[PDB]
């Protein structure tokens, strides 16, 4: 038994990698984690021996960590490898971007002497870029899950292109809620205000899952987040605060200045 | 019908340009209804389920 | 004419996406940059109607920024959308990751009145996080052009994964030279040396263009950097130099404790 | 060698026996003994060299 982590993208049947859907269309068995039916029924078509890992997901008002969820997903996926089966991993996008599973996966199949690997799928990020039309190497990149950028201690560089994923759930401490309130997000809102004004224009990006679909791309206030609009696919780009500004200090060291930037 | 459109529509780049040019007339092509294609010039995702038939987050932030 | 820059990703062949795939196979004309001459045949075996953009660089020791040379591919490229060509620009990886021919071309297809859109594909970024096994979201993800990071004012997140992207220029201001000095790299080490141990281990990564070669992890210290063998491919990651620590200014706010995280 | 590796790039059941045995694979599509070399010593080079194939740089940080 061996495991492969693929990704299949946010677009529909045409955003995943062709070595990745040589992958899926040759597997044993495939766990997949796909954001709509569209996509579960595309995926069927490739190959019909398919586990739905969104079946450990909460069930009925149920309280239940997702870190017991992850637990179970990673658990049912050994359990094929273990079995002696080529299986195949299929999540969404990048299935190792602000995804444990597959890691985890990964991780512990390897303990257990197992092949594994993961192969590099089209995260949200790369789709809000193009979308957006925005290089990360602009101004730079930053990326947090949002409500580990309000539990723990991260200074963000306002010059560059900022990225709070998982927005939705931005304050959930818990882990058995699927989404926040407005309370947590105001409170996310003064945090950000030591290094953004509240007038500060920021974008609810939301990549579309279909190809007749066109992204969400919601250009508001920073003061006005709590009050928008958000689903678990929502991710909060904040964009620069400020522009470069010279680093004369290293300039000298290395001998010029501005002028002579090329 | 309306799923295999979809699928075949987001691989075919040459359907997806056509698609472009003239998204009524191809969708009627390919025998979408009227309130099918209402909902996607109107982008309710959530008609569009509902006229197929019939959690996101996989990870946490508290380390 | 119309205007779509797909990316081809790191990968021979196999790292496109299907629907990229499909736009290069159906397109007029296409201009190329790929890593080597296996992918360039690939490329011509797909669609015969291609030109090299690598052309446009400095030929033969020649003194030539790189601005020219950018927009001197731009130009190329639109020459062909205002002659009505559908057009296709294939960029390995991600054609809008730290690229600025696909973004110069769309913006101006678009001032011109042509339809352009970009394909996002799969970023020298995307790989990494596979072959190294690491996620963005773990403790946060930070990403800097080496040389902006030396000449503007950035701060980053010791507590973050950093990656410094085009670390084998790093220091080169003129835009005329391929490759960098060990002295400008000691400068950087100094520089880093503000958040970064000399000791701090940082990874060299290179991800793999053929399916029968293996990426490229070097594992060294900091101090080491000046005289490690980098190429243009080169990418620097630098690991956290702190673990997270909570956030009792927000918690407090929130109303819980540490022990409340789930 | 660009015929070989086209189809094990994209070839997922290739791939997957290519892993399982290099040398075998490599063998059964004909590559020669220095190439094969060449593969399990990590020299792309030479690859590109026995390939005929003798700038990825888009993008600058000066503002
Ligand atoms: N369609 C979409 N558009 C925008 N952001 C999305 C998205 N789907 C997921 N996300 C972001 O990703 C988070 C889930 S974590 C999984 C992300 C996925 N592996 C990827 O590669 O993108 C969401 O909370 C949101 O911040
Ligand atoms: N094969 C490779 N492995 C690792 N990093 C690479 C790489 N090819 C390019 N890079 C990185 O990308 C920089 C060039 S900028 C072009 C990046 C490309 N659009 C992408 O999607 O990755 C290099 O300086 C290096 O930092």
């Amino acid at each position: 038994g061996s495991l492969v982590c693929v990704g299949t993208g946010l677009q529909l049947a045409g955003q995943i990698s062709v070595l990745s859907r040589s992958y899926i269309e040759h597997a044993d068995i495939v766990f997949s984690l796909l954001p709509d039916g569209f996509s579960q029924r595309w995926l069927t078509k490739l190959n019909p021996n398919v586990i739905n890992l969104q079946q450990f997901y909460a069930q009925n008002g149920e309280v239940k960590n997702r870190r017991d969820t992850y637990e179970q997903m990673v658990n049912a996926i050994l359990d094929a490898v273990r079995a002696g089966k080529k299986t195949v991993c299929a999540l969404y996008g990048h299935p190792g971007v602000f995804a444990c599973v597959s890691h985890m996966a990964i991780t512990r199949a390897k303990a257990e002497g197992f092949s594994a690997k993961m192969e590099p799928g089209i995260s949200a990020e790369a789709c809000l870029w193009a979308d957006l039309g925005i290089d990360p190497g602009n101004s730079g990149h930053q990326s947090f899950e949002a409500s580990q950028f309000m539990f723990f201690n991260h200074v963000p560089d306002p010059t560059t292109h900022l990225l709070l994923w998982q927005i939705a759930i931005a304050g959930e401490h818990t882990l058995t809620q699927f989404h926040t309130s407005s309370d947590r997000l105001q409170i996310l809102v003064e945090q950000l205000n030591q290094w953004y004004p509240l007038d500060h224009e920021v974008v609810i990006y939301e990549a579309a899952n279909l190809p007749i679909q066109a992204p969400r791309i919601e250009r508001l206030p920073l003061a006005n987040l709590p009050q928008a609009h958000l689903m678990p696919i929502s991710t909060l780009l904040i964009p620069p605060a400020k522009k470069l500004e010279y680093n004369y200090a290293i300039l000298a060291k290395l001998g010029i200045g501005p002028e002579d930037l090329g | 019908g309306l799923s295999d459109f979809f699928t075949q529509l987001g691989q075919d780049a040459q359907l997806m340009e056509d698609y472009k040019q003239n998204p009524e007339a191809v969708m009627r092509a390919h025998g979408l209804t009227d309130e099918q294609i209402n909902a996607v010039m109107t982008g309710d995702m959530e008609k569009l389920k509902t006229l197929s038939g019939d959690a996101l987050v996989i990870s946490h932030g508290n380390g």
